[PDB]
RNA sequence: CACAUUCCAACCACACCUGGCGUGUGGC
DNA sequence: TATCCGCTCACAATGCCACACGCGCTGCTCGGCC
DNA sequence: CCGAGCAGCTACTTGTGAGCGGATA
């Protein structure tokens, strides 16, 4: 119906036009009579008739006098619904300011009037004058004064000098302010000045002035002269029991405001003293700006119960405003709620529903069907029959739910599967029967969980629920391609028992014709369930075409597998059943079934699987007992050996040989080894003692213990759980996070000691409270992520670009964390994938990577691939389908319209319930040092050096003169398998391209020594090194030869600051060595804290550590990789010590020492040094004054910052780092997430941009303009001969992206309501509601789902 | 009855246009007063619409052609 | 009188007992809270108050705690725990001589 | 507990909840996110205003359903108009275009 | 002359209710 | 006078459900159209 | 009279981000 929404300021004339009257009496209603007042807060002639088609005086009450007003009260007789929109006003006597524009931080007036907010507040609260219309006076026109500064200066000028002390003063200042003149003056000032903070203030002021002059607003409207009022019925006021009425806080606010206004009018009429009227004006200002936003001024006044009062701003902000409570999520009709219950008989596509619930939900459909047949002629008869619930209504209820699905919903909703569609079947009861195979996706246990049910109610809705939200249409999770219908513990335990074959049982060695005969023989009891029998199977194999070739063959399998074969469809082979059929086994079986046979038979296959599993687990009789859990007989001797070891360790400690730390470490490792040994013993015990004679002596087999069947099959029990159960619990934790030296030498089956149980519960309460605290942070993160999301949909089919990202399997740390396949599966290649064979186009561009495609790619041994990405897509206000990839829930390419952002945010926030908040895992919780630089290798390969800069020593090894050097292992096929960071001065015992085996160390480095190793042999001298000025002599004691110490910039006086100690590699003649290739003198300028043990004039070696500069290594820096880690990563917050990079290349030097901190200068050979920087004097310097490094290289060793990464490495490096970090954090826990989600998240995260040079564009250089907008403007300018612009992408934290959006309603729905509302109002912004959330807040179709096409049809109209 | 709609996704380009044309067919069958081209088995309008779509004789182009034809018939009768 | 009445009727600690079984009565009268005046708020509590200390041995139960919004803030007194004259938690112990 | 059509709040024409009063359930914000992650544009559009907020839409939908007409009318959410009037009560002017 | 309506055997219209907001407790 | 640093203020922290409960008193002073 | 407006009888969070001096070269 209507187009975009426009927001701007409210002119007083506009308010008066809105007003249908003025409230003057502060009374609402009367005590004896409930009729409203004449012109009070609740009026009739101002707002409307309190009753329908009935006036206040009762004169015009018929339906024929409607449309006219009365002669005494003058109330237009109409419906009371008109009271929902009619408003009045209050004529304020002393114009006041708006607390929103005054407490915005930064406030609008504080920046517009170039006046500090402190002085404006002083003027507003009537305690200091401000002058106006200076002119010929000596004072400045905008200067402020106090009472004394006014009384002493009044005698100088009293006719032309005037200074008001109210909001009228700033109102007149606004009215007496020019727009074009000030704009031109500030533009000239910005063009003439050269500063950073001043230029930022000037550009903010000029942007503010441009927003004023461009939009249809006027500054003087900020001073509220008339006050709009809230319609009466919208004001909460209802007759409570008795004379008291339930009122609202806004009622009291308006009451007090009207009272203070009337008192001020009375005081002005009697010509009260100046102090009295100024105090009354201050009180009226307090009243009005508490009505606007109570508590913002500082004093949160209370009305009743001594509680903070509710103002108008409170009704919008927070989790209780209109946006969060009444606009985004509203309560719906035709809904119900009930506790869940296991339904084991219903099919996967359907569900159960209580009879009374189904009756109460579908009352209109029942009424319609009763009126259809000759059963009920009116609605009253049908209602009475439904209330009576005769025998004639139940069949109607069964008919209306014949094919009418409903929606089941879990209370905490994480991903798309939080709401599913199901066909209901009526059941007698008060509980909702649910399918067992979907609750796992619901994450809903049956311990008392309550879920909700909703009705589609519309043909379109029913068809959508049957087509999209149905359970059958959702079998792959949107996060990972893994099927979310993986079987649960009961069915998998039943199947494992059915397939776990023994050695001897009833009917071992016989022959069976088919699976039906096997089932007959089993149910007859003449044979067992699991026994090796030779049967004949008749399997079917899918040929190249749609043919199913049949082959009959004699197999030797267990009776259980043969019986279960009657369930699997014909397409699958027999090798998938001829297994133990564990959890992973049945999961891969279902996956292969869905892959080969599609979706239609997979549903019934899973249903039959679940049915047979339940039936055979019931028939089996699986049960855990006391005798089932066995204790290892040799556990006692292991415990005694462990206690003897700890006793001898304590004896050694008492002997004074070993200290406390090493004693604790030895005790901990001894107990860990003992626990591992006893766990292995328990496992090998639980596996043995299962011997059965089959015409022999002993045929030891797989153990048939029930607890082992439950654990090994992966149904419910894991290895660690059964270890804690049967074996010793092991070690526990103390409050700080350390490990107590006294372990728990008992188990659960055996009696647990009191102190042991106390330590156990102390350790467990931490993990228990962990999730209870972390659920709130996870919900907050999900909300932030979805608010950043939902601003993009698939609006194009192709962008027409070729840029992407170089995806490669990460191999950092161990061998490999994940291959390339899973990182490219479901995507489209940008360029031609180059096989190791030169000039190969085996994978053409613009092609989707299917299963066979990635299989062939892995077969061809491809190391990396340039794959299309979302950050590279050029689609405006959305993304294209040709850049996202597969849907991850459908077996085809992504369609057009589906909101990728919402599903991405959901898939990212779902594992939040499985992450951690805080733990002792701080990276080096055990030990970490640079002495670990002894790098070994597992497999055999050739060595490859990245960033090659190294030389060879006289000892036979290779020394590295750089830090960015990287060691890689090329395998026999050509790919990389091992990657490691080569430290500075590593002892590379190998060479580049050399074939080395696995299991040997190739390099190593000193832990606490920064090497200044040379490059070529020569003679060393004390060049530019004078004793007593730059160095000191601290003699050694145990080394014979003493060490020359160098002081740092903290202890060295000013006498040696201009002298830097250096080392000059000279020859015997006197001339220094020349670096081979260049024409630069070879010298090493050593910084402070240098320990030079080498003498003078001695023949130095090629690459020998001369000055042993001690580093600050030995501490941990791995910030806890929990939910706070990913929160801070997405928020793009800077770490405590940000690892600074190199802005420009070239040499570096130190200039002005102690300019508050250390200084640095970067001078390249190409350009100048236009950028200075401050560096703390407590951070070590990796690069020295003589070393030349490329831009973007680390200087301060520590955690990096994403801002510098993006601004010095491009758009692809920063997103690669982000995705790698977040995937590592998620895989540390064990949860898998496709990279497309985080990719689109970061793409949305860098939506903003800035300008460097305006050029021919209309955007100023100091304006943070949107990326796609300036991009399309640059495109338009490229269509002509003018230069577009100089755009620079800047990264911000996720909370800032939801605010710096062209749509203001989308930001108003988020936090920070008042500031964004004021910013949109002052600029007269108008948003085209182009998105999803705004389309909800307005309440229309969404341009993402089935209605997206509708929106397209709306775009073709205009 | 109907349990899966994968074959419909095979026959139509995607799921959104599929559900749109199914809703159009359901509106034509329920309130439009049109007869189902496939004999029903005590099923609602949605199920028979999905079945007739799966049989391949009804889609968006066919529905537009039928709408144009009924319009032409209206005008021919108005003569 | 009004102050005493409002303290006994409406406060963060005055609450009607969960009269459903004697166990709830006993565990509610022996209930120690960290909320209310002079105490923390469950919204602004760190991981230190929630965790149980080895000094809680015999003075407050470490396994009885309402799981949810307040884990560790609401506890129950130990069986043999007594209130010290100064207002501390005292635990009985048998004196052990040489033999 | 369940509800077909009961009372509505006075501040805004929205269905109540709870079991004491004959009210439905609350379509939480996470539920809206999950719905818009799927398609079901018409489903959300009816669940938001036609079933909950439309002062003149829910009655029309009920009259159509009891008359065997499964067709809806979007209308406008009442709470949206409440927010409009609340922002208009402040010194800020919001306005819908053509 | 003209505009516009016109107030009374069953009954259609004259129906039915507190999450204002906070706190406390408990459960998932 | 630029510019980093220290102090100060705005804003943020699930979701549902169930139950229970609640709203400064008395007095004084000024003002309104059957 | 009635009604309505007003007067005497809080600090274990922590974090993050932005703004306002502020003092030092
Ligand atoms: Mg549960
Ligand atoms: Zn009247
Ligand atoms: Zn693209």
């Amino acid at each position: 119906e209507f187009d975009a929404i426009k927001i701007a300021l409210a002119s007083p004339d506009m308010i008066r036009s809105w007003s249908f009257g003025e409230v003057k009496k502060p009374e609402t209603i009367n005590y004896r009579t409930f009729k409203p007042e004449r012109d009070g807060l609740f009026c009739a002639r101002i707002f409307g008739p309190v009753k329908d088609y009935e006036c206040l005086c009762g004169k015009y009450k018929r339906l024929k006098h409607r449309g006219v007003i009365c002669e005494k009260c003058g109330v237009e007789v109409t419906q009371t619904k008109v009271r929902r929109e009619r408003m009045g006003h209050i004529e304020l006597a002393s114009p006041t300011a708006h607390i929103w524009f005054l407490k915005s931080l930064p406030s609008r007036i504080g920046l517009l009037l170039d006046m500090p907010l402190r002085d404006i507040e002083r003027v507003l609260y009537f305690e200091s004058y401000v002058v106006i219309e200076g002119g010929m006076t000596n004072l400045e026109r905008q200067q402020i004064l106090t009472e004394e500064q006014y009384l002493d200066a009044l005698e100088e000028f009293g006719d032309e000098f005037d200074a008001k002390m109210g909001a009228e003063a700033i109102q007149a200042l606004l009215k007496s302010m020019d727009l074009e003149q000030e704009c031109e003056q500030l533009r000239e000032e910005l063009n003439e000045t050269n500063s950073e903070t001043k230029r930022k203030k000037l550009t903010k002021r000029i942007k503010l002035l441009e927003a004023f002059v461009q939009s249809g607003n006027k500054p003087e409207w900020m001073i509220l002269t008339v006050l709009p009022v809230l319609p009466p019925d919208l004001r909460p006021l209802v007759p409570l029991d008795g004379g008291r009425f339930a009122t609202s806080d806004l009622n009291d606010l308006y009451r007090r405001v009207i009272n203070r206004n009337n008192r001020l009018k009375r005081l002005l009429d009697l010509a009260a003293p100046d102090i009295i009227v100024r105090n009354e004006k201050r009180m009226l200002q307090e009243a009005v700006d508490a009505l606007l936003d109570n508590g913002r001024r500082g004093r949160a006044i209370t009305g009743s119960n001594k509680r903070p009062l509710k103002s108008l701003a409170d009704m919008i902000k927070g989790k209780q405003g209109r946006f969060r409570q009444n606009l985004l999520g509203k309560r719906v009709d035709y809904s119900g709620r009930s506790v869940i219950t296991v339904g084991p008989y219903l099919r996967l596509h359907q569900c159960g529903l209580p009879k009374k619930m189904a009756l109460e939900l579908f009352k209109p459909f029942i009424y319609g069907k009763l009126e259809l047949r000759g059963l009920a002629t009116t609605i009253k008869a049908a209602k009475k029959m439904v209330e009576r619930e005769e025998a004639v209504v139940w069949d109607i209820l069964d008919e209306v739910i014949r094919e009418h699905p409903v929606l089941l919903n879990r209370a905490p909703t994480l991903h798309r599967l939080g709401i599913q569609a199901f066909e209901p079947v009526l059941i007698e009861g008060k509980a909702i029967q649910l399918h067992p195979l979907v609750c796992a996706a619901y994450n809903a246990d049956f311990d008392g969980d309550q879920m909700a049910v909703h009705v589609p109610l519309t043909l379109e809705a029913q068809l959508e629920a049957r087509a999209l939200m149905m359970s059958t249409n959702n079998i792959l999770s949107p996060a990972n391609g893994e099927p979310i219908i993986v079987p649960s513990q009961d069915v998998v335990l039943g199947l494992y028992y059915m397939t776990r074959d023994c050695v001897n049982a009833k009917g071992e060695g016989m022959v069976l014709t088919g699976p039906k005969e096997a089932e007959r023989l089993y149910r007859s009891g003449l044979a067992s369930l699991h026994a090796r029998v030779k049967v004949r199977i008749t399997e079917y194999e899918k040929d190249a075409n749609g043919e199913l070739v049949a082959k009959t063959s004699l197999k030797d399998t267990t009776v259980g597998r043969a019986i279960l074969w009657m369930i699997v469809p014909k397409g699958l082979p027999y090798s998938i059943v001829n297994q133990a059929l564990g959890k992973k086994a049945i999961s891969k079986m279902l996956n292969t079934c869905y892959r080969i046979l599609g979706l239609k038979p997979t549903v019934i296959f899973a249903d039959q699987i679940m049915y047979t599993g339940f039936a055979y687990a019931a028939r089996s009789g699986a049960s855990v007992g006391i005798d089932d859990m066995v204790i290892p007989e040799k556990k006692h001797e292991i415990i005694s050996e462990a206690e003897a070891e700890v006793a001898e360790i304590q004896e050694q400690f008492q002997s004074g040989l070993v200290t406390a730390g090493e004693r604790y470490n030895k005790v901990i490792d001894i107990w860990a080894a003992a626990n591992d040994r006893v766990s292995k013993a328990m496992m090998d015990n639980l596996q043995t003692e299962t011997v059965i004679n089959r015409d022999g002596q002993e045929e030891k087999q797989v153990s048939f213990n029930s607890i082992y069947m439950m654990a090994d099959s992966g149904a419910r029990g894991s290895a660690a759980q059964i270890r804690q159960l049967a074996g010793m619990r092991g070690l526990m934790a103390k409050p700080d996070g350390s490990i107590i030296e006294t372990p728990i030498t008992a188990n659960f089956r055996e009696g647990l000691n009191v102190l042991q149980y106390f330590i156990s519960t102390h350790g467990a309460r931490k993990g228990l409270a962990d999730t209870a605290l972390k659920t709130a942070n996870s919900g907050y993160l999900t909300r932030r992520l979805v608010d950043v999301a939902q601003d993009l949909v698939v609006t194009e089919d192709d962008c027409g670009t070729h840029e992407g990202i170089m995806m490669t399997p990460v191999i950092e740390g161990g061998d490999v964390k994940e291959p390339l396949r899973d990182r490219v599966l479901g995507r489209v290649t940008a360029e031609d994938v180059l096989k190791p064979g030169t000039a190969d186009i085996l994978v053409p561009r613009n092609t989707l990577l299917h299963e066979q495609w990635c299989d062939l790619l892995e077969e061809n041994s491809v190391d990396a691939v340039k794959v299309r990405s979302v950050v590279s897509c050029d689609t405006d206000f959305g993304v294209c389908a040709h850049c996202y990839g597969r849907d991850l829930a459908r077996g085809h390419i992504i369609n057009k319209g589906e909101a990728i952002g919402v599903i991405a945010a959901q898939s990212i926030g779902e594992p939040g319930t499985q992450l951690t908040m805080r733990t002792f895992h701080i990276g080096g919780a055990a030990s970490r040092a640079a002495a670990e630089s002894s790098i070994q290798v597992k497999n055999k390969g050739s060595i490859k050096l990245s960033n090659v800069k190294s030389v060879v020593n006289s000892s036979g090894k290779l020394v590295i003169t750089s830090r960015n050097t990287e060691l890689k292992l090329i395998d026999e096929f050509g790919r990389t398998k091992e990657s490691y960071k080569v430290p500075y001065g590593a002892v590379l015992a190998k060479g580049d391209g050399e074939q080395v085996a696995g299991g040997e160390t190739v390099a190593n480095w000193d832990p606490h020594t920064m090497p200044v190793i040379t490059e070529v042999s020569g003679f060393v001298r004390f060049t530019d090194m004078i004793d007593g000025q730059t160095i000191t002599r601290q003699t050694d004691e145990l080394t014979g030869l003493s060490s020359l110490v160098v002081l740092d910039s903290a202890e060295r006086t000013a006498g040696g600051k201009d002298l830097r100690p250096a080392l000059k590699i000279v020859d015997a003649q006197g001339n220094d060595v020349l670096i081979p290739g260049t024409d630069m003198p070879a010298q090493y300028f050593l910084p402070g804290k240098a320990i030079v043990q080498l003498e003078d004039g001695v023949q130095i070696s090629s690459g020998d550590t001369l000055a042993r500069i001690p580093q600050e290594s030995g501490g941990t820096k791995d910030i806890t990789g929990g939910l706070p880690r990913v929160a801070d990563l997405f928020e793009a917050r800077r770490p405590k010590e940000p690892a600074i990079l190199a802005e420009i290349s070239g040499i570096v030097s130190f200039g002005k020492e102690t300019k508050g901190k250390r200084r640095l200068v970067i001078t390249p050979v190409d350009g100048s040094d236009p950028y200075e920087e401050m560096i703390p004097k407590w951070r070590q310097l990796n690069v020295f004054e003589g070393e030349r490094v490329e831009r973007g290289d680390v200087i301060s060793d520590g955690p990096e910052a994403p801002h510098d990464i993006l601004r010095l490495r491009g758009v692809h490096a920063v997103t690669r780092y982000i995705v790698n970090e977040v995937q590592d954090v998620y895989r540390l826990q064990g949860v898998k997430i496709n990279d497309k989600h985080i990719e689109v998240i970061v793409r949305q995260m860098l939506r903003k941009a800035t300008i460097v040079n305006a050029g021919s564009s209309d955007f100023l250089e100091g304006e943070q303009v949107e990326y796609s907008r300036v991009k399309i403007a640059n495109r338009e300018l490229e269509a002509n001969g003018k230069v577009g612009a100089t755009y620079s992408r800047d990264l911000l934290g996720i909370t800032k992206a939801s605010l710096a959006t062209e749509s203001f309603i989308s930001a108003a729905s988020f936090q920070e309501t008042t500031r964004v509302l004021t910013e949109a109002a002052v600029a007269g912004k108008r948003d085209e509601l182009r998105g999803l959330k705004e389309n909800v807040i307005v309440g229309r179709l969404i341009p993402a789902g089935t209605g997206y096409a509708y929106h397209q049809d709306r775009m073709r109209r205009r | 009855a109907r349990v899966t709609v994968q074959d419909a996704v095979e026959k139509i380009g995607n799921r959104f246009d599929l559900v749109l044309v199914a809703a159009r067919r359901a509106r034509q069958m329920q309130v439009g007063g049109k007869d189902p081209l496939v004999p029903e088995e005590n099923d609602k309008t949605t199920v028979i619409a999905l079945r007739e779509i799966e049989e391949g004789l009804i889609n968006n182009q066919i529905l537009d052609v039928r709408e144009r034809q009924e319009q032409q018939e209206q005008e021919a009768a108005e003569l | 009188s009004a102050a005493v009445k409002e303290f006994f009727g409406s406060s963060q600690l005055s609450q009607f007992m969960d009269q459903n079984n004697p166990l709830s009565e006993i565990t509610h009268k022996r209930r120690i809270s960290a909320l209310g005046p002079g105490g923390l708020t469950r919204e602004r509590a760190g991981f230190e108050v929630r965790d149980v200390h080895p000094t809680h041995y015999g003075r407050v139960c470490p396994i009885e705690t309402p799981e949810g919004p307040n884990i560790g803030l609401i506890n129950s007194l130990s069986v043999y725990a007594q209130t010290n004259e100064y207002g501390f938690l005292e635990t009985p112990y048998r004196k052990v001589t040489d033999g | 507990h369940a509800r077909s059509t009961g009372s509505y709040s006075l501040v805004t024409q929205q269905p109540l909840g709870g079991k004491a009063q004959f009210g439905g359930q609350r379509f939480g914000e996470m539920e809206v996110w999950a719905l818009e992650a799927y398609g079901a544009a018409y489903t959300l559009q009816e669940m938001l205003t036609v079933k909950s907020d439309d002062v003149n839409g829910r009655t029309k939908m009920y009259k159509n359903i009891v008359d065997g007409n499964h067709q809806m009318e979007p209308g406008m959410p009442e709470s949206f108009n409440v927010l409009l009037k609340e922002i208009r009560s402040l010194g800020i002017n919001i306005e819908l275009e053509d």
